C-alpha cells in the first residue's frame, strides 16, 4: 500500500455512508490502515474520532494507547490504557503495562507502587515482576542488597535474581563472597541447567582466580573454587553445544581445554583431581558430539573422518573410570559428581554403538587408525586453528594410552541410564532422547525404574482412578505417556528424513523431538510433583494436567491412534508379565487390558476395511505410517485374548485363564501355562492329605516340566521364538533345573 | 418476500388505523383494548397495556405474536379446545387472543369469522396476513385462504385487486 | 440410479467428462467420478493456477469431491482413487513451486516418496514407476524438473553435500525410468548438477 | 480399605508418564476424587458426610479446572464471522460469544454451575388439569393466568395456589439446572400451556434462510424477534406483586434480573453465583447489540440496568454475601481457576508451608494440580513451588507409609536425586 491506497479509500467509504456517526464509526477501520501507512499524526486523529463515538470500546482506546506508546508520550500512552483496563479487566497484559510504564517514568506517585501489586498478583513471581521491583527501587546499596536476598527467598531457583546477586557482590568487590555463594548455588539443580547462570559461574570465578584477594586470603580453598569452574565448564558446554551456534560451541572448548591444562600440573588426590578425572571424559564427550555438529552440516566426505574422530572421542569418554565418590568432602558434592559420571557413560555409550551399529566391528578400525598420534593432531587440527600454542592445549597433551576399544555392554547401559536421569532434570528432551536410543536395540529400557528415581513414593496405580483429577496422577501414567512421546517422536522424525541417520544425532545438537503440548504437560506434572510450583500458577498448572489426563487412560475424547493403544497394550503386558511381585504384575496387566478393551471394537471396524473417526488436534500426532492393517488384526485379537486370560490367572479365574492359555499354541502361553500348574503343585506338594489328591498334585508338577521343556526345544531351534519369550531363555532354564529337583 | 409482507400489512394498518383507533376510544373494558391493538398490529402496546391492567401472563404471550412457532400455535389451540370442552367460562377477549396465537383465527373452531359484521374486510385480512402462518405460505396463497373464509363486496376495488393477487395460477 | 448413469454414459462418451463427472457424482458412483477427475487433471498438474483458469475451475471442484468424498467416507477401487489424491497432492506440489515457496514445495514432494531423494531408496521407487498410473507417468518429466529446479535454487542460497547428493539421486532414477520426453529431460537435469558443484 | 485415595492419583499420573491429552489427567482426579465422594457418603459414620461433601467438591473443582483450561489452551483459533446488518439477532448473540472469549468463560462457569445444581424429584399427584379447584367452586369468569391479577386474588381457591407453587418451584429448580427441555416438558403436560409459551421466549430470532452461516443447525426459522420486547415484558411481569415468589423468580432469571428476596434468601454460594453471572451475561449482550443497531428503540419499553459487572467484582460480593462458604479451601481455588489467578494462589498456600496442614485434602489437591498445570502449560507454576509441594506431600505418603508410589511423582526434578 501507499498513501494513495489509504486516502482514496477515504471517498469509498464516504461514498457508501455518509452520516456524520457512520463516518467516525469508521476512523477506527481508518486509523487501522494509516497505523500500516507509517502514519502516526493521521492515525491518532482517525483512531481518536471514532473514539469520539465509540468512547467505550476496549480495543480502540488500547490502539490508541499502543500508538502513543510509539510516540512516547507515556502520560497519554498510560491513560488509554487505564481506559481499556478499566472497560475490560481480562486485559492482564495491559496491568502489566501501565505498572511497567509507571514504575519507568516517575516512582514518586504511590499510582507506580499500587499497579505494581496488581501487576504482581496477575503473574505471580513472573521475570518480569521482579524487574520491575528493582525499576521502582532505583530512582542505597544495601537497599538494593536486601530486595535480591528478600526475593531470593522465595525465588531461590530464578536465574535472573541469584545473577543479580553475583553481580551486586562484583559491584562491592567482595568477590569472595560472590564465588561463595556460586559454590554453594552449584548444588542447585537447577541453576546447574540454566545457560545464562553457568556463563556468570564462568566469570565470577575467573575474576577471582585474578583477583588479588585470592592471593593474599589464603591458597587452602583456593583448589576448591578452581573445581566448580570446571563443573561449570561442563554443564555451559552442554548447553552451548545445543542452543548455541557452531563457532560459539567451538570457542567455548578452548576454554575448556586451557582451564584442563592449566589445572593437570597440580594433581593429587582430592576432589579437584577426582573432579579433573570425570571432566575430561565430559570434554572428550562434548568434543565429540561438538565434532558431529559440524559434519552433519558438511559433505560426506567430511562426515566419515568426522564421525570417525568423534566415535574416537566418545570412546575416550566413555573409558574414563567412574570417579572415586567417596574421596569427596560431602554427601551433595559426591552424590552430583556421580550423576554426571552415569550421564557421561550413558550419553558417550549411546553414540558409540550407533556409531559401530553401522559396519563390522567398526570401533576397532577406529582405535586402529586414529589411536594413533597422528589421529591426536588429526584431532586438534579439525576442531581448532592450528595457530593457537598446541603446547598449553591439553588435547594435545594428553597421553591416549591403552584404549579398551570394547563395545559397551547393554546391561551397564541400563544402569548407566538410570542413574542419569536426574542428570538434565528430567526434561522430557532427555528421556525422549534415550527412549528413542533404546528404540534400535534388542534389550529395552527400564522406565518404570526411571520415574520412580524421579517421582519417588508415586504409587504405581492410584486407588481414585474415577476422575481425572491430576492428584491421582500415577507411575502409569507417566510411563504409558513417555511411550507415546517416544512412539510419536519417532514417527515424526521419520517423516522428516524420508522427505530429505535418526538414531545418529546426539542428544545436545538434535532440536525438540516432542511437541510443545507434551513438553508443557510434563514440565508442569514435573513442578507440581517436586512442589516447585507456584502458589499463584498451582490452578493453571494443575488443570494443564488434568487435561491431558482422559487421553493416558483412554477416556472421553482420546487423541489416540489405535497402532498407540495397540503399542500402549503389549508394551504393559510384556512390561508387567516380567515383573515378579503380584503387585506390579496386576496393575501393569489391568492397564493393559484396558487398553486392549478400547481397541478392539476399532479393530473389527477396520477389520472390516472401514475408516475410523479421525481425532480432533490430537495429543499424541496420528500416522498412516503405522495404521493397522488387516493382516495383522487378527494377531492382536490374539495377542489380546493372552494379555485377558493373564488377567484372568492373575484374578483368580484360573479355569477361564487356562481354557484360553491352551487354545493358542503360543510361547508366552506356556510360560503362563508352566508358571500356574507349577503353583498349584508346589503348594500341595509336601503337607500330610489324601493320597490320591497327592498324585493329582504331582501330575500338575509333571505338566509344569513338559512346558517349560516345549519353551526350550522351540527356542533354541528358531530365533524368532526367543524374542517372544515373556522372560529371559536363561530364567525359563533356571525354574526348569528346580522343577525338576523336587 | 418478508419486504412486501411487512408494507403490505403496514400499508394496511395504515387503512384501518382510524376505525380501530375509534374502537379504542369507545370500549370500556381493558382485554377488549388490548385486542384491538393487536388488530392495529401493535403487539408492543397490547403488551404494555396487559402488563398496566395487571394482564401479565397474557402480556408475555402477546410477544409471540408474529414470530410464527408453531409449538406456540399448537399450544394455544389445544388450550381453546380443552376451554370449549368445559372451560366454565373463559373472558370473550381473552379467547380471542389466543385465537390469535393459535395462527388460524377464522380457519377455526373458536373462530372470529363472526367479526365478520363488527370489522372492515380489510382489518379481518390483516390479522390473517400478521398472524395467521406468514412462514408456510406464500403472500398469495396466505391472502387466498383468507379470501375463502368470506366473500367481499362485488364494487370494491381495493378488494379486486388482492383477489387478483391472490389468484396467481 | 440407472437413468442418471445412461445420460452420465453418453455424456461421457461425448468426451463431455467434466459434465459426465457431476452426473456421475450425482449417482454416488465414485468409481467413474474419480476415473474422470483423472483424466481432468493429469494435462493441467504443471500448469499453473492464475484466477478463473481451467485449472482453478477443475481443481477446486476436485477438492469439493474430495472432502464430501471423505466426509462421507466414499472411495474407489485404490486404484482410481490412489492416483486421485495423488494428483491433489502433485497439484498442490506445483501450485507452491509456482508461487515461489520452494521450501514449502519441497516438503510436498518428500512426504508422496514417488522421487528417490537417497541412493538406497531408488530401487523400491523405480518398481513403483511400473504400476502407477500413466496419468501419473505423463508428469513425471515436470516433476523431476521442478524438483531438481527446487534444489537448484537451494543451492545458490554440510548442505551442499546433501543437496548435491539428492542431485544425483533424481538422475539415476530417471536415467532407469523410460518416460515422456526422457531426451530433453535427462540432459537437462543433468545440467542443473553440474552446476552446483 | 479407603486410606488407598493417594493410589488412585498417583496412578493416573503413572498410566501418563508411561504411554510416552494430559488433560485425561485432570478427568480422572474428577473421576476419582467422585468415586471417593461415593464411598465416604453411602453407609458411614456422620463424621464421613462431611469428608464426603469435601471430595464432592473436591470433585467439582476437578470439573471446573478441565473445562475452562481445556477451552483457554486447547485454543486454536478458528475462523472468523462475517455478519450483515440485514442478520438476525441470533446470529450476532453467536458472534459475541464467539469472539469474546472473556465472555464466553462466564458462559463456561455458568454451564458448570448448573450441571452441579440440585433440582427436587417430580412433583406427584399432578392435577389432572389447571385450577381446577377455582373453576369447580365456580368463580373464575376467565380461565386465563391474568385473570386473578385483573381482580383481587381472592379469585383463586387456595388448593390451587398451593398447586401453583408446587410448579413454579419445581419450574424454577429446573431453570437453575439448565434443565429448559424438561421446564417446557413439565409446562406442556402438567397444563400449564401459557407457562410454556412464556418459556418459549427465550431464544433469539435466527432465520436459516437469512442467516446462512447457521442453515445447518436449523432448518426453520426460530425465536422471537422484538426480543427486546420480551425481556421487559418478562421483567415487568416479574416486579408484578400477586404471583407466586418463585413464578417472579423465573421470570427474574429469564430477563437477566435478581430473583425476590423470599427465594433469594435460599440460594447458596454456588446459586448466587450463578444469578449473578446470568445478569452479567445478559446485560452484556443486550448491550452488544444495542452497539451494533439490532434493537429497535419501540423495544426500550422499561429500564433495565446497562451497566455489567466484572467477574472479579461478582466474586467479591457473593463473597462477602456468603463469607463461610466463600472461605472453604477448594471454593478458593474454584474462584481462583475462574479469575485465572491460580499459579497465584499456588504459590500463595506454598507460603502458608513456611492452617494449610490441618485440612488434608488441601496439600494433596494443590500438588497434583501444579503437576496438572505445569504439563499442560510448561512453565506455568515456579520451579521451586514445584518441589516445596512435592516435598512435602511425598513426606506425607512416607507418613502413609506409601513409599511403594514416590518414583512417579520425583519424575519432576533433578532434585530426585536426593531419593
Amino acid at each position: 500500500r501507499s498513501k494513495a491506497d489509504v486516502e482514496r479509500y477515504i471517498a469509498s467509504v464516504q461514498g457508501s455512508t455518509p452520516s456524520p456517526r457512520q463516518k467516525s464509526m469508521k476512523g477506527f477501520y481508518f486509523a487501522k490502515l494509516y497505523y500500516e501507512a507509517k502514519e502516526y499524526d493521521l492515525a491518532k486523529k482517525y483512531i481518536c474520532t471514532y473514539i469520539n463515538v465509540q468512547e467505550r470500546d476496549p480495543k480502540a482506546h488500547r490502539f490508541l494507547g499502543l500508538l502513543y506508546e510509539l510516540e512516547e508520550n507515556t502520560d497519554k500512552a498510560v491513560e488509554c490504557y487505564r481506559r481499556s483496563v478499566e472497560l475490560n479487566p481480562t486485559q492482564k497484559d495491559l496491568v502489566l503495562k501501565i505498572a511497567e510504564l509507571l514504575c519507568k517514568n516517575d516512582v514518586t506517585d504511590g499510582r507506580a507502587k499500587y499497579w505494581l501489586e496488581r501487576a504482581a498478583k496477575l503473574f505471580p513471581g513472573s521475570p518480569a515482576i521482579y524487574k520491575l521491583k528493582e525499576q521502582l527501587l532505583d530512582c542505597g546499596w544495601n537497599k538494593l542488597f536486601d530486595l535480591i536476598q528478600s526475593e531470593l527467598y522465595v525465588r531461590p531457583d530464578d536465574v535472573h535474581v541469584n545473577i543479580r546477586l553475583v553481580e551486586v557482590y562484583r559491584s562491592t568487590k567482595r568477590l569472595k563472597d560472590a564465588v561463595a555463594h556460586c559454590h554453594e548455588a552449584e548444588r542447585n539443580i537447577a541453576l546447574r541447567s540454566s545457560l545464562e547462570w553457568n556463563s556468570c559461574v564462568v566469570q565470577t570465578l575467573k575474576e577471582y582466580l585474578e583477583s588479588l584477594q585470592c592471593l593474599e586470603s589464603d591458597k587452602s580453598d583456593w583448589r576448591a573454587t578452581n573445581t566448580d569452574l570446571l563443573l561449570a565448564y561442563a554443564n555451559l558446554m552442554l548447553l552451548t553445544l545445543s542452543t548455541r551456534d557452531v563457532q560459539e560451541s567451538r570457542e567455548l572448548l578452548q576454554s575448556f581445554d586451557s582451564a584442563l591444562q592449566s589445572v593437570k600440573s597440580l594433581g593429587g588426590n582430592d576432589e579437584l583431581s577426582a573432579t579433573f578425572l570425570e571432566m575430561k571424559g565430559h570434554f572428550y564427550m562434548h568434543a565429540g558430539s561438538l565434532l558431529l555438529k559440524m559434519g552433519q552440516h558438511s559433505s560426506n566426505v567430511q562426515w566419515r573422518a568426522l564421525s570417525e574422530l568423534a566415535a574416537l572421542c566418545y570412546l575416550i569418554a566413555f573409558q574414563v573410570p567412574r570417579p572415586k565418590i567417596k574421596l569427596i568432602k560431602g554427601e551433595a558434592g559426591q552424590n552430583l559428581l556421580e550423576m554426571m559420571a552415569c550421564d557421561r557413560l550413558s550419553q558417550s555409550g549411546h553414540m558409540l554403538l550407533n556409531l559401530s551399529r553401522g559396519k563390522q566391528d567398526f570401533l576397532k578400525e577406529i582405535v586402529e587408525t586414529f589411536a594413533n598420534k597422528s589421529g591426536q593432531s588429526a584431532l586438534y587440527d579439525a576442531l581448532f586453528s592450528s595457530q593457537s600454542p598446541k603446547d598449553t592445549s591439553f588435547l594435545g597433551s594428553d597421553d591416549i594410552g591403552n584404549i579398551d576399544v570394547r563395545e559397551p555392554e547393554l546391561e551397564d547401559l541400563t544402569r548407566y541410564d538410570v542413574g542419569a536421569i536426574r542428570a538434565h532434570n528430567g526434561s522430557l528432551q532427555h528421556l525422549t532422547w534415550l527412549g528413542l536410543q533404546w528404540n534400535s536395540l534388542p534389550a529395552l529400557p527400564g522406565i518404570r525404574k526411571w520415574l520412580k528415581q524421579l517421582f519417588h513414593h508415586l504409587p504405581h496405580e492410584t486407588s481414585r482412578l474415577e476422575t481425572n483429577a491430576p492428584e491421582s496422577i500415577c507411575i502409569l501414567d507417566l510411563e504409558v505417556f513417555l511411550l507415546g512421546v517416544v512412539y510419536t517422536s519417532h514417527l515424526q522424525l521419520k517423516e522428516k528424513c524420508n522427505s530429505h541417520q535418526p538414531l545418529c544425532l546426539p542428544l545436545p545438537v538434535c532440536k525438540q523431538l516432542c511437541t510443545e503440548r507434551q513438553k508443557s504437560w510434563w514440565d508442569a506434572v514435573c513442578t507440581l510433583i517436586h512442589r516447585k510450583a507456584v502458589p499463584g500458577n498451582v490452578a493453571k498448572l494443575r488443570l494443564l494436567v488434568q487435561h491431558e489426563i482422559n487421553t493416558l487412560r483412554a477416556q472421553e475424547k482420546h487423541g489416540l491412534q489405535p497402532a498407540l493403544l495397540v503399542h500402549w497394550a503389549e508394551c504393559l503386558q510384556k512390561t508387567g508379565s516380567g515383573l515378579n511381585s503380584f503387585y506390579d504384575q496386576r496393575e501393569y496387566m489391568g492397564r493393559s487390558v484396558h487398553y486392549w478393551k478400547k481397541v478392539l471394537p476399532l479393530l473389527k471396524i477396520i477389520k472390516k476395511k472401514n475408516s475410523i473417526p479421525e481425532p480432533i488436534d490430537p495429543l499424541f500426532k496420528h500416522f498412516h505410517s503405522v495404521d493397522i492393517q488387516a493382516s495383522e488384526i487378527v494377531e492382536y485379537e490374539e495377542d489380546a485374548h493372552i494379555t485377558f486370560a493373564i488377567l484372568d490367572a492373575v484374578n483368580g479365574n484360573i479355569e477361564d485363564a487356562v481354557t484360553a492359555f491352551e487354545s493358542i499354541k503360543s510361547v508366552v502361553s506356556y510360560w503362563n501355562l508352566a508358571l500356574i500348574f507349577h503353583r498349584k503343585a508346589e503348594d500341595i506338594e509336601n503337607d500330610a492329605l489324601s493320597p490320591e489328591e497327592q498324585e493329582e498334585c504331582k501330575n500338575y508338577l509333571r505338566k509344569t516340566r513338559d512346558y517349560l521343556i516345549k519353551i526350550i526345544d522351540d527356542s533354541d531351534s528358531n530365533l524368532s521364538v526367543v524374542k517372544k519369550l515373556p522372560v529371559p531363555l536363561e530364567s525359563v532354564k533356571e525354574m526348569l533345573n528346580s522343577v525338576m529337583q523336587e | 418476500k418478508k419486504e412486501r409482507h411487512c408494507r403490505l400489512t403496514s400499508w394496511i394498518v395504515s387503512q384501518i388505523g382510524p376505525e380501530i383507533e375509534e374502537k379504542i376510544r369507545n370500549s370500556s373494558n381493558e382485554i377488549e383494548q388490548i385486542f384491538l391493538y393487536l388488530l392495529l398490529n401493535d403487539v408492543v402496546r397490547a403488551s404494555k397495556l396487559a402488563i398496566e391492567s395487571k394482564n401479565g401472563h397474557l402480556s408475555v404471550l402477546i410477544s409471540y405474536l408474529g414470530s410464527n412457532d408453531p409449538r406456540i400455535r399448537d399450544l394455544a389451540e389445544l388450550q381453546l379446545q380443552k376451554w370449549s370442552t368445559g372451560g366454565c367460562s373463559i373472558d370473550k377477549n381473552i379467547s380471542k387472543i389466543y385465537k390469535l396465537l393459535s395462527g388460524s383465527p377464522f380457519e377455526g373452531l373458536f373462530s372470529l369469522k363472526e367479526l365478520e359484521s363488527e370489522f372492515s374486510w380489510l382489518c379481518l385480512l390483516n390479522l390473517t396476513l400478521c398472524y395467521g402462518q406468514i412462514d408456510e405460505y406464500s403472500l398469495e396463497s396466505l391472502v387466498q385462504s383468507h379470501l375463502d373464509k368470506f366473500s367481499l363486496p362485488y364494487d370494491d376495488p381495493i378488494g379486486v385487486i388482492f383477489q387478483l393477487y391472490a389468484a396467481n395460477e | 440410479k440407472p437413468i442418471i448413469n445412461k445420460v452420465a454414459s453418453v455424456a461421457e462418451n461425448k468426451g463431455l467428462f467434466e459434465e459426465a463427472a457431476k452426473l456421475y457424482d450425482l449417482a454416488k458412483n465414485a468409481d467413474k467420478v474419480l476415473e474422470l477427475m483423472n483424466k481432468l487433471l493429469s494435462p493441467v498438474v504443471p500448469q499453473i493456477s492464475a484466477p478463473q483458469s481451467n485449472k482453478e475451475r477443475l481443481k477446486n471442484m476436485a477438492l469439493s469431491i474430495a472432502e464430501r468424498y471423505r466426509a462421507q467416507g466414499i472411495s474407489a477401487n485404490k486404484f482410481v482413487d490412489s492416483t486421485f489424491y495423488l494428483l491433489l497432492d502433485l497439484i498442490t506440489f506445483f501450485d507452491e513451486y509456482h508461487s515461489g515457496h520452494i521450501d514449502r514445495a519441497f516438503d510436498i514432494i518428500e512426504r508422496l516418496k514417488l522421487v528417490p531423494l537417497n541412493q538406497e531408496s531408488v530401487e523400491e521407487r523405480v518398481a513403483a514407476f511400473r504400476n502407477f498410473s500413466d496419468e501419473i507417468r505423463h508428469n513425471l518429466s515436470e516433476v523431476l524438473l521442478a524438483t531438481m529446479n527446487i534444489l537448484f535454487t537451494q543451492f545458490k542460497r554440510d548442505r551442499d553435500s546433501q543437496l548435491r547428493s539428492q542431485a544425483r539421486t533424481l538422475i539415476t532414477f530417471a536415467g532407469m525410468i523410460p518416460y515422456r520426453t526422457s531426451g530433453d529431460t535427462n540432459a537437462r537435469l543433468v545440467q542443473m548438477e553440474v552446476l552446483m558443484n | 480399605y479407603q486410606t488407598e485415595r493417594f493410589t488412585k492419583f498417583s496412578d493416573t499420573l503413572k498410566e501418563f508418564k508411561i504411554e510416552q491429552d494430559p488433560f485425561n489427567i485432570i478427568r480422572e482426579f474428577r473421576s476419582a476424587a467422585g468415586q471417593l465422594a461415593l464411598d465416604l457418603a453411602n453407609s458411614g459414620d456422620e463424621s464421613n458426610v462431611i469428608s464426603s461433601k469435601d471430595w464432592e467438591l473436591e470433585a467439582r473443582f476437578w470439573h471446573l479446572v478441565e473445562l475452562l483450561l481445556v477451552f483457554r489452551n486447547a485454543d486454536l483459533d478458528l475462523d472468523e464471522m462475517e455478519l450483515h446488518p440485514y442478520n438476525s439477532r441470533g446470529l450476532f448473540e453467536k458472534k459475541l460469544m464467539q469472539d469474546n472469549k472473556q465472555l464466553y468463560q462466564i458462559w463456561i462457569v455458568m454451564v458448570w454451575l448448573k450441571e452441579n445444581t440440585y433440582v427436587m424429584e417430580r412433583p406427584k399427584n399432578v392435577p389432572t388439569s389447571k385450577w381446577l379447584n377455582s373453576i369447580t367452586s365456580g368463580g373464575l369468569k376467565s380461565c386465563d393466568l391474568d385473570f386473578p391479577l385483573r381482580e383481587n386474588t381472592n379469585v383463586l381457591d387456595v388448593k390451587d395456589k398451593e398447586e401453583d407453587h408446587i410448579f413454579f418451584k419445581y419450574i424454577y429448580e429446573l431453570i437453575l439446572a439448565g434443565a429448559i427441555d424438561e421446564a417446557l416438558e413439565e409446562a406442556k403436560l402438567s397444563d400449564n400451556i401459557s407457562i410454556c409459551m412464556i418459556l418459549c421466549g427465550i431464544q433469539e430470532y435466527l432465520n436459516p434462510v437469512i442467516d446462512t452461516q447457521i442453515a445447518n443447525e436449523f432448518n426453520t426459522q426460530q425465536g422471537i424477534k422484538k426480543h427486546s420486547l420480551w425481556r421487559r415484558t418478562v421483567y415487568s411481569l416479574s416486579q408484578q406483586a400477586g404471583l407466586d415468589p418463585y413464578e417472579r423468580a423465573i421470570y427474574s432469571y429469564l430477563s437477566g434480573a435478581i430473583p425476590n428476596q423470599e427465594v433469594l434468601q435460599y440460594s447458596d454460594w454456588e446459586s448466587d453465583l450463578h444469578i449473578h453471572l446470568n445478569q452479567i451475561l445478559q446485560t452484556e449482550i443486550e448491550n452488544y447489540l444495542l452497539e451494533n443497531n439490532q434493537v429497535g428503540t419501540d423495544e426500550l419499553i422499561l429500564p433495565l440496568p446497562s451497566h455489567a459487572l466484572t467477574v472479579q467484582e461478582v466474586l467479591n460480593r457473593v463473597a462477602s454475601r456468603h463469607p463461610s462458604e466463600s472461605e472453604h479451601p477448594i471454593r478458593v481455588l474454584m474462584a481462583s481457576v475462574i479469575l485465572d489467578s491460580l499459579p497465584s494462589v499456588i504459590h500463595s498456600s506454598v507460603e502458608m508451608l513456611l492452617d494449610i496442614i490441618d485440612k488434608p485434602y488441601l496439600l494433596r489437591i494443590v500438588t497434583h494440580l501444579a503437576i496438572c498445570l505445569d504439563i499442560i502449560n510448561p512453565g506455568s507454576v515456579e520451579e521451586v513451588d514445584k518441589s516445596k509441594l512435592i516435598t512435602t506431600y511425598i513426606s506425607l505418603l512416607k507418613l502413609q507409609g506409601l513409599y511403594e508410589n514416590i518414583p512417579i511423582y520425583a519424575t519432576f526434578l533433578n532434585e530426585s536425586d536426593c531419593l
